[PDB]
RNA sequence: GCUG
């Protein structure tokens, strides 16, 4: 009925052949005739649930149910831009004789990630270049390329012919400042990857440099961003409007992603059921087939968001999500303090 | 003719009035046969966006 | 007739086309000039339509 | 060493030249389901008047190419056909015409229209605003006519 | 380039500038954004009087 | 000096007020707009960025009746803080539970 | 000239993968399968290894040494 | 740099901003013939109080909204301000209270920061509370209750059928009564620079130059925000020929080719009625050209009939922001006879 | 003659002036400063006789 | 009361010139009690209308039956007994053109009233005695309930 | 003018009344200052409107 | 010579 039509309008975003309908969030007070949309903290608490679908080092997948898009988008935006990390800001260069330009070499070093925990360090004040034990980490890279004394005659391969031909992030060595050495045990502060190729050298060429690492947010530069990518997708809810049986099931299974549709022979006759809608990639190839277009509805549940966070290895991914929630809470607190100061 | 790129392999031993280079050039993801004849994909001028 | 390993001793690029001069350190190309064929009977109209 | 700023000319191998007009953060870009957000947003209004259908095919052939480790050919009077690359995209789970379900980075709500997404070769042109900004208050003058 | 056209009918002028143009829809139609590097050079002679003395001091 | 409140008119009518929030972007404004638009009293709430260059958001709250508009804005900030506190606790409990099952 | 340390759009570290990718290609591995083994699932990351031209080796032949 | 008329040099109020380029609102691109493709423009700072006044009063943009030539407006809406306005004012658009406010709140910047915003009463009440997008557009023309503007306009849109008289099926008849848009979508002919019947021109004369300028500024803020958040894109699907055209073209081409051969046969061996004033060869060219051009016209109509609404190329042609039905038909159906100096290709 | 005038393709289209079906169209492109297309139309059902771009 | 007009209408056509829009359909209707023809746009997503349906259409000057024309602003949140509790669909719009029948040269009584509901148009055409109380620049509530 | 100033409290003039009222206003000096040809065009337009009022009222 |  009309009540059914409104329920879809407020609960499902429907993907269509030419456009996506019901895109806007409409659950605000007075927008509907029979529904109360005023904020209820008790209702939000009861409905909200976070489920960890998968967690592996450097990747976290979790589902937030009952949260709104605006709050969810903030978490993704905070993770990408407002969670702090440590990265090289100033490179002091002595004796750089490599082909790579010093400005290019400085940029490459800034991009390399550091395993130091940002919460321990503090933001450097404007200027104040010298820095302190609390606000900075110092790394020294010194590599000189030399011919291998014992080498084969052909020496076609550079690796056999030269020693230290390639500068790798393993070469960078932490220089402790003040009490940092005691606070951080050996190996806690190191470049995360260990294999990134900073530069390539030939015999007689040397790179000597000192790098200062400072706390920063992603908004200032992308080098400070802690996540390779943070994104959210609403949960797919494919529904077959009419029962589909026979060879049609095989084509319907082909139209969708590999595991979403499973065809079962209930009476020795193939019948199609939706088993794992989460796997659907929404290629919308069903619309290409004229007969099946009317037998299926492609929709996304609006309030169920599957969040995927892949870290750069600087800190655990679960900690990153927790920090992002804290940063948003902090922004609200700062404005409340300003309101108290005004009044 | 005006795109920044790579003049050649001697470009670092070359002193010119004005030279432009792109730092991280990439070869075209879609290419002609003419690109393979003139060897443009050896010293390319552009990046895939 | 050099090989690419011997262009490296001369600081030259194997892909560099040549076809140009170096005169007082600037690279100068003689462009191809298009011309009319001499010794051919043109038959054409004058300004006055003759 | 120069980094791209407002007023730097970029071009795109089909005569669709265009100066940079705005630089926006990654947090404000629209993003796909996979997390991809574009390096460049190009205005659709260029294509109808100019009929650069080859840019629309280059985006599609390239996308089908990066997803399976191929270089698709674009040779004149030949090249890889649309019918072949459409079947490569659906095999890798993308839509056959490259349009994707895109979420707004500002509001978090999804966009109504599907947005065309792909890799397009872009070449940076020598014309940079830093080498072209000029101002004179008063200054040196010619000797014959005492004018600037 | 003769005096009549080059030096009289059309002539080079000072307090002038040139740059690449780019869009900005958040400006009003009567406004133009001028970069700080041009604004620090292009000066206007403000005559000191009772209405602007305390402004020009700053 | 992060928050400057500009009243709509010289009369300083409290019901319509624009809050200019410094060092802010869509992340706080869009989240706050949703929380303060779930208040029945707020007739109109919207945020506008004056220019991409300046990091300031102007948030305009127009109330239905005599409410000063500071009260709806303050309530919205309080609600956002409570929503964040609940999500953090629920997320941490779920993460700990998952690790325990893995062990 | 040298492999970019981070993917331009996504921001994944792709500097570590260049040496492995060259080795996988030296073996029978296909270009698509080699990228799959490295773990470059998204198209943005795959193009960086697939479209990269390594000129550092060629340029170094002309370097002083 | 190249000045063909007086509007190529105008006076603007400076505002200082950090980035190196000169920047202005794209509504003023049409007087300068500027296109933002690495274009450069000159700036002059008048060094005298008398030179400020002559620049401000005589050469100000608000004093120069209309060209001296035919008296038509040149500072008006352009692409993405015509397309966004067209898609907003279509009959299919309905907004709830949350999205109505978030589109309207974009205008609350600058001198409009002090006004009370005047959200209008909703159209649909009982099943749902919806605002039709025409109401949101009307907030451009009167954004607050104290604003005196009462605009009136009544004109034919671009795709008017000619018989509807405000009841047309295309929704292409415009009525703006007391600054409220009662019917019709906004096309180039109503918001653009082409000609009169343009709401901006009507405001100019009726409510003065300042009121007209304010509206143009307000639309520029509102239009990008709707389009940016609705999304407009063009893809190979949009320009892909559908099955109907693919059959029709084969039939039309075969028929046309056969007819041309017959005409060719007559000239070669027989009587081709020589058209008045022309040689037989000339006549053959004319008959052949018409058949070919007729085939092209037939192949174009078919494509438009099957192109679905929402095809982006079609929208830009209808609202007139960029392109035309020739361009659509030329890249989908059939490129025309290629003509050099008004004739078929010379030997 | 009128038939010597209307032995060109177009009929039953729409002009922006008088909307009449009996028409006489033209298309040009030979100015590549004009990146948009160029058209000119004649419309003579009611003998109104417009000729615009 | 504050009722201007009230009659039962039968739907006679749904789309005369095809489905030009998704949400909106152009209902052509005819009334039993009086000889009134009705053109009406309705949102057929929220409220679906079929080709045989019969509905009751009231046009009212005020939504509160006590005849208080106090409408400074309309508050959706406020809940009091009103006329809309008896009706399924409600629209708010303005009467903007009253126009005479052109189709007879003498002794005519048919009038057309045009109402615009934010762009959703209504033409109500009938004898002048039934359209009494319409005036230009007046604001009216349409109310509508389907009958079994 | 009809839409900006609708006057619900005033009577609707007949064809004769509209012509008479226009003539009384036209006799004022400010109208005389304007060119007579322009005044004639206004009178012709008013006469056309008056004819339409009669046709309807008949 | 090229950009405008
Ligand atoms: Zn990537
Ligand atoms: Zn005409």
């Amino acid at each position: 009925a009309a009540s059914q039509a409104v329920e879809e309008m407020r609960s499902r975003v429907v993907l269509g052949e030419f456009g996506v309908r019901n895109v806007h969030t409409t659950d605000f007070p007075g927008n509907y005739s029979g529904y109360d949309d005023a904020w209820d903290q008790d209702r939000f608490e009861k409905n909200f649930r976070v489920d960890v679908v998968h967690m592996d080092e450097n990747s976290l997948e979790f589902d937030m149910v009952g949260i709104d898009a605006a709050i969810a988008n903030a978490f993704r935006r905070i993770l990408l831009a407002e969670v702090p990390t440590m990265a090289v800001e100033k490179v002091l260069v002595y004796n750089n004789t490599s082909i790579v330009q010093d400005e290019i070499l400085a940029h490459r070093l800034g991009l390399i990630p550091i395993h130091a925990d940002p919460r321990l360090f503090e933001y450097r004040n404007q200027g104040d270049e010298e820095g302190t034990e609390i606000d900075t980490l110092q790394f020294r890279l010194q590599v000189r390329c030399t011919r291998n004394p014992h080498a084969a005659k052909d020496s076609s391969d550079p690796n056999e012919l030269y020693v230290n031909h390639k500068v790798y992030t393993r070469h960078m060595t932490w220089i402790p400042l003040g009490n940092q050495a005691d606070l951080f045990p050996e190996g806690t502060i190191r470049p995360v990857h260990d294999d990134i190729l900073i530069a390539q050298l030939r015999p007689g060429q040397e790179i000597d440099l000192l790098m200062h690492c400072v706390k920063g947010i992603g908004k200032d530069h992308a080098k400070f961003s802690p996540v390779a990518t943070a994104s959210y997708r609403l949960l797919p809810d494919i529904t077959l409007l009419e029962p589909v049986e026979g060879e049609a099931a095989e084509e319907l299974s082909r139209c969708f992603s590999p595991g979403v549709i499973e065809v079962q022979e209930v009476q020795g006759k193939k019948v199609a059921r939706v088993a794992n809608p989460r796997l659907d990639t929404f290629s919308r190839e069903i619309f290409r087939n004229e007969k099946l277009k009317k037998v299926v509805r492609l929709a996304r549940v609006r309030d169920h968001y599957i969040f995927s966070v892949e870290s750069t290895g600087v800190l655990p991914p679960d900690v990153l999500v927790s920090e992002a929630i804290k940063v948003l809470m902090g922004k609200c607190r700062r404005f409340l303090d300003e309101l108290d100061a005004v009044q | 003719k005006q795109a920044m790129g790579t003049i050649g392999y001697n470009q670092r031993n070359r002193i010119d009035t004005l030279m432009y280079l792109l730092a991280y050039p990439q070869k075209p993801m879609v290419k002609t046969k003419t690109i393979e004849l003139i060897e443009f994909e050896k010293l390319p001028a552009g990046q895939n966006a | 007739g050099k090989t690419p390993a011997e262009f490296a001793k001369l600081n030259e690029c194997p892909l560099d086309p040549g076809g140009y001069f170096i005169v007082k350190g600037v690279e100068k190309v003689i462009l191809i000039q298009e011309q009319l064929s001499k010794n051919r009977i043109i038959v054409e109209a004058d300004r006055k339509g003759a | 060493t120069r980094r791209p700023e407002i007023g730097d000319k970029f071009s795109s191998r089909h005569g669709q030249k265009g100066v940079c007009g705005l630089i926006v953060p990654q947090e404000d870009m629209p993003f796909c389901d996979s997390g991809i957000c574009p390096d460049i947003i190009m205005n659709p209004h260029g294509f109808p008047s100019r009929m650069t259908v080859g840019k629309l095919i280059e985006l599609l052939a390239g996308k089908a190419g990066v997803l399976d480790g191929r270089f698709h050919y674009g040779t004149a009077f030949g090249g890889s056909k649309v019918k072949d690359v459409c079947e490569d995209l659906v095999r890798h789970g993308y839509n056959y015409l490259g349009k994707d379900y895109v979420t707004s980075g500002i509001t978090g709500e999804p966009l109504e229209a599907y947005i065309y997404f792909g890799p397009v070769y872009y070449q940076k042109l020598k014309h940079m605003v830093l080498d072209k900004m000029h101002a004179r208050a008063r200054g040196p003058r010619a000797v014959l006519t005492r004018q600037p | 380039q003769g005096r009549f056209r080059g030096n009289l009918s059309g002539k080079r002028v000072d307090f002038s500038g040139r740059t690449v143009i780019s869009p900005d829809p958040n400006l009003r139609i009567d406004e133009v954004a001028v970069p700080v590097h041009v604004a620090k050079i292009l000066t206007f002679p403000e005559k000191v009087n009772k209405a602007n003395i305390n402004f020009l001091r700053k | 000096k992060t928050a400057l409140e500009m009243v709509q008119a010289a009369g300083t009518d409290r019901h319509c007020v624009t809050f200019v929030l410094h060092e802010e972007d869509h992340t706080l404004g869009n989240s706050l707009r949703y929380m303060i638009m779930k208040n029945p009293e707020v007739e109109f709430c919207g945020y506008t960025t004056t220019h991409p260059s300046e990091s300031k958001i102007n948030l305009r709250i127009q109330t239905r009746g005599t409410l000063p508009a500071v009260e709806p804005f303050q309530r919205g900030l309080n609600e956002l803080m409570n929503v964040c506190q609940h999500v953090l606790d629920k997320f941490e409990a779920s993460i700990k539970d998952y690790k325990d099952q893995k062990a | 000239m040298i492999i970019p340390v981070r993917c331009f759009t996504c921001g994944k570290i792709v500097g570590n993968k260049w040496e492995a990718y060259l080795g996988l290609l030296q073996a029978e591995y296909t270009e698509g399968d080699a990228l799959d083994a490295l773990g470059l699932k998204r198209y943005c990351c795959r193009r960086m290894l697939l479209a990269h031209v390594d000129l550092i080796e060629k340029l170094l032949n002309y370097a002083p040494l | 740099q190249p000045s063909l008329h007086k509007l190529s040099i105008m006076a603007h109020l400076a505002r200082v901003k950090p980035h190196r380029t000169f920047r202005f609102n794209e509504c003023v691109c049409t007087p300068y013939n500027a296109d933002f493709d690495g274009d450069e423009m000159n700036l002059h700072l008048p060094q005298t109080e008398e030179a400020k006044a002559e620049a401000l009063v005589l050469m100000g943009t608000k004093a120069n909204l209309v060209t001296p030539r035919n008296g038509e407006p040149l500072i008006a809406a352009i692409q993405d301000f015509l397309t966004g306005a067209y898609l907003l004012t279509l009959k299919d658009t309905f907004f709830d209270r949350a999205k109505a406010c978030q589109i309207i709140a974009s205008i609350l910047v600058g001198k409009d920061e002090k006004i009370k915003v005047r959200l209008p009463p909703p159209t649909i009440l009982k099943p749902v509370t919806l605002w039709t997008g025409k109401q949101i557009f009307s907030v451009i023309l009167r954004p607050s209750d104290d604003n005196p503007v009462r605009a009136n306009l009544r004109t034919k849109g671009k795709q008017y059928c000619g018989k509807g008289e405000d009841l047309c099926a295309n929704d292409s008849y415009v009525t703006i009564q007391n600054s409220e848009l009662m019917s019709g979508s906004m096309d180039k002919g109503t918001l653009g620079s082409g000609s009169k019947n343009n709401i901006f021109y009507i405001l100019l004369r009726d409510w003065g130059q300042n009121e007209a300028a304010d509206a143009m500024s307000r639309l520029a803020r509102l239009a990008p925000v709707y389009l940016s958040n609705r999304g407009f894109s063009i893809g190979i699907g949009d320009v892909t020929p559908g099955q109907g055209l693919l059959k029709a073209k084969y039939e039309l081409l075969n028929a046309g080719y056969k007819k041309c051969d017959e005409y060719i046969e007559a000239l070669n061996t027989g009587k081709l009625q020589q058209q008045p004033g022309c040689t037989a060869e000339e006549t053959l060219e004319a008959l052949i050209l018409k058949e070919l051009s007729v085939i092209r016209d037939h192949a174009g109509s078919a494509c438009l009939r099957e192109l679905d609404k929402s095809n982006s190329p079609l929208t830009m042609a209808l609202c007139g922001s960029k392109g035309s039905f020739i361009n659509i038909s030329q890249m989908i159906a059939c490129v025309g006879q290629q003509a050099i100096s008004g004739s078929r290709v010379p030997d | 003659g009128a038939a010597a005038w209307e032995n060109v393709d177009s009929t039953a289209e729409s002009c922006p002036k008088c909307e009449h079906p009996r028409a006489y169209f033209m298309q040009l492109q030979t100015r590549s400063a004009d990146e948009p297309m160029t058209t000119f139309y004649k419309c003579c059902n009611a003998q109104c006789g417009h000729r615009w771009r | 009361a504050g009722i201007l007009f009230e009659d039962i209408f039968d739907v006679k056509d749904i789309d005369p010139e095809g489905k030009k829009f998704d949400r909106v359909s152009r209902l052509h209707c005819e009334s039993e009690s009086f000889k009134m023809d009705l053109i009406l746009d309705v949102n057929i997503q929220i409220y679906p209308v079929d080709l045989g349906d019969k509905f009751r259409l009231v046009i009212a000057s005020t939504l509160y039956e006590d005849g208080t024309l106090d409408d400074g602003e309309y508050n959706p949140t406020d809940d009091r007994p009103s006329r809309a509790d008896q009706f399924e669909y409600v629209m708010y719009g303005k009467v903007y053109r009253i126009e005479g029948d052109e189709t007879s040269t003498e002794a005519a009584t048919r009038l057309s009233a045009y109402v615009s509901y934010g762009g959703l148009l209504m033409r109500l055409q009938g004898d002048a005695n039934n359209l009494h109380g319409f005036e230009v620049d007046s604001r009216v509530y349409l109310l509508m309930k389907k009958l079994a | 003018i009809k839409a900006v100033f609708p006057c619900p409290s005033e009577p609707a003039l007949s064809k004769n009344e509209l012509i008479l009222t226009t003539e009384s206003i036209m006799k004022k000096s400010e109208f005389l200052c304007c060119q007579d040809s322009f005044l004639q065009e206004i009178k012709k337009f008013i006469k056309g409107v008056s004819e339409k009022i009669k046709k309807t009222r008949d």
